RNA sequence: GGAAACAGCGGAUGGGUAUCCCACCAUUCGACCCAUUGGGUGUAGUACUCUGGUACGAAACACGUACCUUUGUACGCCUGUUUCC
């Protein structure tokens, strides 16, 4: 019922600017404190800012004060975090969160947005190339063989991978992205399948790279011999 | 002025049914203004406990929290499989608010040896000019594992990269991909590309390999 | 007794005064309270203030309200002292 929908994340150059918004539904933010909390890739939660109800008093973390501005538009029932002079260490998933009602959940943050990823980098957006991980061309070792797709040299995160438009989900492993020395990410998605039916079955990995508006589909087959 | 929240342990591997105790020490008094959150990978955090010890509506009664001076503890009296997560404490006594650095909780299980696959590069990537050889380690426990690449028996170092999945939802295993990156020119200079694995579940190291250009 | 005025913590000592107490001063010497170049200290009384808090209001601050506390003003009350009548 209560929801917080964030938007406005993306890739920004150092020194640049970005506005996040947090659209509330099922409650009105004018009666609650709204907070922003971020989480660097692979790190913990880090509180960023909050805005108090009825007074509009604002609070900010040490590292972002004077660079970030938090606000609430009660007419639109939406909160904002305006981020100026971004640096690379500001790269994070950004959540907005509701501080609950004083009598019901103390000062716990009882509702959270889905998060929006902000990447601060000089690197330009770059779409990925998708290459197949070919099945075992030798006989069956264990009754089953493994196949997959390699998604290489993209920026920024994320890529999402599915198989047969999501009909095939059992046994898939999509690995975390690795940052190559080139400054671009790569990841692999693999599946294990019965080797007895490789050449008579359709295997399409569905690669989506939203930051570049890229969608790729790759059929996977063992080669000539 | 600033208040730090020191959370321990940073990680914990426990079995289903174990009592779990996570602690958080505030560097000065934060009265009772402490909350605990559960976060599963790729998800937003969920509130468990507020005001140091009050259970949030909807949260199972096996979760509890308590305060003694500046020490706050989260207890799960009987760890359940859906309780794998990272737990965070947070003080909201003063601004700026502070989170603890988190405790990642993972589930023990029996040793599982890895199943190994080797992957030669596709002809299409060869068109571009780089070669990616991939080694897949599938569904093993514990997490610790060793991959060494050999090319014509010559040991490789520093031209490989690894990636590990999170613990699986059902079987509580991991998977690992190791990618060997070489220029196409160096790929054609050598003949035998092999991937050798060491793990607790293997009495002897396992080797999957191929001969460059074997159709 | 009746007004009217002024005052209100404890020594000690001294002075006078009393000449016993008692009053009356000076001096030092304390004690307690408080918001400490200082100020307050009969009152379990009131009402305004102010100091600092507690709580709630969809409310960490601000705002509103209630209560508590402190400061200081009146007012009432008790005790004196003086002058009268």
């Amino acid at each position: 019922e209560v929801q917080l929908v964030e938007s406005g994340g993306g890739l920004v150059q150092p020194g640049g600017s970005l506005r996040l918004s947090c659209a509330a539904s099922g409650f009105y933010i004018s009666y609650s404190s709204i907070h922003w909390v971020r989480q660097a890739p692979g790190k913990g939660l880090e509180w960023v800012a909050s805005i108090s109800p009825y007074s509009g008093s604002t609070y900010y973390a040490d590292s972002v004060k004077g660079r970030f501005t938090i606000s609430a538009d009660t007419s639109k029932n939406t909160a904002y975090l305006q981020m100026n002079s971004l640096r690379a260490e500001d790269t994070a998933v950004y959540y907005c969160a509701r501080q609950g009602y004083r009598r019901r959940s103390g000062r716990g943050f009882d509702y959270w947005g889905q998060g929006t990823l902000v990447t601060v980098s000089s690197a330009s957006t770059k779409g990925p190339s998708v290459f197949p991980l070919a099945p075992s061309s030798k006989s069956t070792s264990g009754g089953t063989a493994a196949l997959g797709c390699l998604v290489k040299d993209y920026f920024p995160e994320p890529v999402t991978v599915s198989w047969n438009s999501g009909a095939l989900t059992s046994g898939v492993h999509t690995f975390p992205a690795v940052l190559q020395s080139s400054g671009l990410y790569s990841l692999s998605s693999v599946v294990t399948v019965p080797s007895s039916s490789l050449g008579t079955q359709t295997y399409i990995c569905n690669v989506n790279h939203k930051p570049s508006n890229t969608k790729v589909d790759k059929k996977v087959e063992p080669k000539s011999c | 002025s600033d208040i730090q929240m020191t959370q321990s342990p940073s990680s914990l591997s426990a079995s289903v049914g174990d009592r779990v105790t996570i602690t958080c020490r505030a560097s000065q008094s934060v009265s009772s203004a402490v909350a605990w959150y559960q976060q599963k990978p790729g998800k937003a955090p969920k509130l468990l406990i507020y005001s140091a010890s009050s259970l949030y509506s909807g949260v199972p009664s096996r979760f509890s929290g308590s305060r003694s001076g500046t020490d706050f503890t989260l207890t799960i009296s009987s760890l359940q499989p859906e309780d794998f997560a990272t737990y965070y404490c947070q003080q909201s006594y003063s601004f700026p608010s502070t989170f603890g650095q988190g405790t990642k909780v993972e589930i023990k299980r029996t040793v599982a040896a890895p199943s190994v696959f080797i992957f030669p590069p596709s002809d299409e990537q060869l068109k571009s000019g780089t070669a990616s050889v991939v080694c897949l380690l599938n569904n093993f426990y514990p997490r610790e594992a060793k991959v060494q690449w050999k090319v014509d028996n010559a040991l490789q170092s520093g031209n490989s990269q690894e990636s590990v999945t999170e613990q699986d939802s059902k079987d509580s295993t991991y998977s690992l991909s190791s990618t060997l990156t070489l220029s196409k020119a160096d790929y054609e200079k050598h003949k035998v590309y092999a991937c050798e694995v060491t793990h607790q579940g293997l009495s002897s190291p396992v080797t999957k390999s191929f001969n460059r250009g074997e159709c």
